[PDB]
DNA sequence: CCTTGGCGGTTAAAACGCGGGGGACAGCGCGTACGTGCGTTTAAGCGGTGCTAGAGCTGTCTACGACCAATTGAGCGGCCTCGGCACCGGGATTCTGAT
DNA sequence: ATCAGAATCCCGGTGCCGAGGCCGCTCAATTGGTCGTAGACAGCTCTAGCACCGCTTAAACGCACGTACGCGCTGTCCCCCGCGTTTTAACCGCCAAGG
């Protein structure tokens, strides 16, 4: 879930994003724009899923809709 | 195919049925799929000499994505090419700002 | 059972002639697939555009040779411009 | 022992530039994507390539806006980030409004 | 003859210009400008007027967003006043360069 | 020539009170200019190149949109 | 009743509508009543467009429609700016945007 | 020759929505421009989508799933129920 | 057959508590250029004005491209036994901090 | 300067699993021949654009008056991490199995 992301998740990816500390409100920021972001691409990769009348979303699903915001996902059938 | 003739290692033809199943246009000259083929070929071909010596760099001989993304990272103009594209098992090239380093 | 078309010995024997003792990982072909494709389908993109803001039907080499200077940076363009401009000459003096 | 501060994390973020780790494990957020997912439509089944797909894009996006955070922040001769950082590397590409 | 404080009348050219729609850069220097830029790339070239006040219009239109971007930098770092260094914050972030 | 610097000091300092700026420093002009010679650089030689496609040394309308069209700079009003 | 919108409730041509799609190099076929629900979108988007820009207008008391009110019009509702972020329409100019620095205390 | 416009359909449009308001030029110019680029994105869309559906065709249920892509929610949403009513009306007459 | 479901469980991933002491932050001093006014310079706004260029449009000749009809060999689907690095055993050398 | 406390990388042994080597394949690329429609050589044109040129009152360059914000200085507040110690779980390690 939302709350089921742990701390050293946000600490590790910061690692990763170049930032040496964040803050306490960090957390919960970083939690709501990621909790955002992905269904900001789950809409999107959903909606094609359904209108193809299919149970299993497909990967190539995230192709067709991170295509839309132009941030596409290569090595899954470009 | 006709790539062997042309000097060409990508075969034209599949680029020519590439440009037909997407219906583009009503027709296409002949030098448009062979001029395709060459610049892909020669992206590919400066693709591949970057990751080539990446892979020789760490005294390696395999390539994993991972070399692929660092190879495009370290070009100015490729890094443009890929600006907003994401790829997978990509990662960023280490960064460490000079204001975080203990004095 | 539909018989796809990849890049797989492709982007290997390209490998080979610019590094022969250099390998290729699984996934590393299907990326490459998906990078060619992509590209291609932006050099299509810009050629189908180059031909009907032009009031044209036929995508010559023209319309490639002058998408690739949009696409590509004006060095890195010219390099793609003049191979393809060989790799045209070479089909059209040859059979 | 205990080490100047600021020096683990900075060791930190070099061993982890260089790994091809993944920083987020598969089953919170799997779990998370599906409840997303539940809101419209009920038991919708998501490949194990679309997940790591759903979770690299996340990964990536999510790392270029901790670093445009820290520009941000360093800019303001600060290093640890704060929500106002936050909105403020958001804003600047032109998403936020 | 009076003199006001520093920020009075500021503001009111502040509003003025932004309650107008007007293109407030003179339309001959800036198509000069354009001139010379283009000149350098293709020579013995002619300009359709409806072009150039297109291409003012747009680097209008982008100055502006970047400044209200520098502005956003500014009151993130604790100021008011803009300094390049806020631009370059921004563009990078944005991704252009 | 010389209009790179030839811009009226007040032109860039409206420019600045348009972005919401009420303190403008010098410098600002100067990388305003600057930034603003690569920003023309790049859509006048997308512009040009489109020209040059159709054997044309004459700018039209049309090829100006066609260009931000694709840069993602759509301009309304003016055709396209 | 002669054009196919008298019967489909539009005033937009469907034939103007299909003729860029079958030359336009997009698909091998278009359909018939895909226009129709095309044309009656874009119907939608321009009367709800006009509606506020007729009010932005009215409020000025500058009856006839100038390129500022349009601007003002599609950047103050979040839908039509989120639609039109990258977007800048000619003679508009930019919303007026003061902070709490700028102003004096 | 004969240019397509869209002057007396925006005309028309306006005495619909605002018969009292005047439109100038550069409005005309900008609505047009604002009704061919959504055209154009839509268009390009049912393409897409098209092709990926292995399908030669574009049918009803693609544009609505296009609109409800493209179009933000609230306003993509009223456009499918303005749309479907007149697709219905265009089907039984 | 590519997806779903269940069932157990454990060291890697991570969770409460002490304490930090450098990092974050409020406030106070100080310098100089930016706000605000006008004096005076300016090539730009606006109107003529002469010329004219090349692209829109059209008459006309039409070359190679989509396609009919047919054809063949190599990249992909699928195998298989061996090698370049996965993975760890155990070692030397460079940092990081305390002194 | 001057010491250790552990941190992380390299060499070597183990080995293993897929990357390529390689065979069958079937369909996709090649291509003889045929007819065509925007493509293109060439011409008519014709007005919006190129370019120059003159007049003038609104905008800009210069510059003083001054003072407040960016930067610096002094001091103060405290907090996610570093670690210690403890926490409990994502995926390994297994199966069935169904839509």
């Amino acid at each position: 879930n939302i709350q089921g992301i742990t701390k050293p998740a946000i600490r590790r990816l910061a690692r990763r994003g170049g930032v040496k500390r964040i803050s306490g409100l960090i957390y919960e920021e970083t939690r709501g724009v990621l909790k955002v972001f992905l269904e900001n691409v789950i809409r999107d990769a959903v909606t094609y899923t359904e209108h193809a009348k299919r149970k299993t979303v497909t990967a190539m699903d995230v192709v067709y809709a991170l295509k839309r915001q132009g941030r596409t996902l290569y090595g899954f059938g470009g | 195919t006709r790539s062997s003739r042309a000097g060409l290692q990508f075969p034209v033809g599949r680029v020519h049925r590439l440009l037909r199943k997407g219906n583009y246009s009503e027709r296409v000259g002949a030098g448009a799929p062979v001029y395709l083929a060459a610049v892909l070929e020669y992206l590919t071909a400066e693709i591949l000499e970057l990751a080539g010596n990446a892979a020789r760099d760490n005294k390696k001989t395999r390539i994993i994505p991972r070399h692929l993304q660092l190879a495009i990272r370290n070009d100015e103009e490729l890094n443009k090419l890929l600006g907003r594209v994401t790829i997978a098992q990509g990662g960023v090239l280490p960064n460490i700002q000079a204001v975080l380093l203990p004095k | 059972r539909s018989r796809k078309e990849s890049y797989s010995i492709y982007v290997y024997k390209v490998l080979k002639q610019v590094h022969p003792d250099t390998g290729i990982s699984s996934k590393a072909m299907g990326i490459m697939n998906s990078f060619v494709n992509d590209i291609f389908e932006r050099i299509a993109g810009e050629a189908s555009r180059l031909a009907h803001y032009n009031k044209r039907s036929t995508i010559t080499s023209r319309e490639i040779q002058t998408a690739v200077r949009l696409l590509l940076p004006g060095e890195l363009a010219k390099h793609a411009v003049s191979e393809g401009t060989k790799a045209v000459t070479k089909y059209t003096s040859a059979k | 022992h205990r080490y100047r501060p600021g020096t683990v994390a900075l060791r930190e973020i070099r061993r982890y530039q260089k790994s091809t780790e993944l920083l987020i494990r598969k089953l919170p957020f799997q779990r998370l994507v599906r409840e997303i997912a539940q809101d419209f439509k009920t038991d919708l089944r998501f490949q194990s390539a679309a997940i790591g797909a759903l979770q690299e894009a996340s990964e990536a996006y999510l790392v270029g806006l901790f670093e445009d955070t820290n520009l941000c922040a360093i800019h303001a001769k600060r290093v640890t980030i704060m929500p106002k950082d936050i909105q403020l590397a958001r804003r600047i590409r032109g998403e936020r409004a």
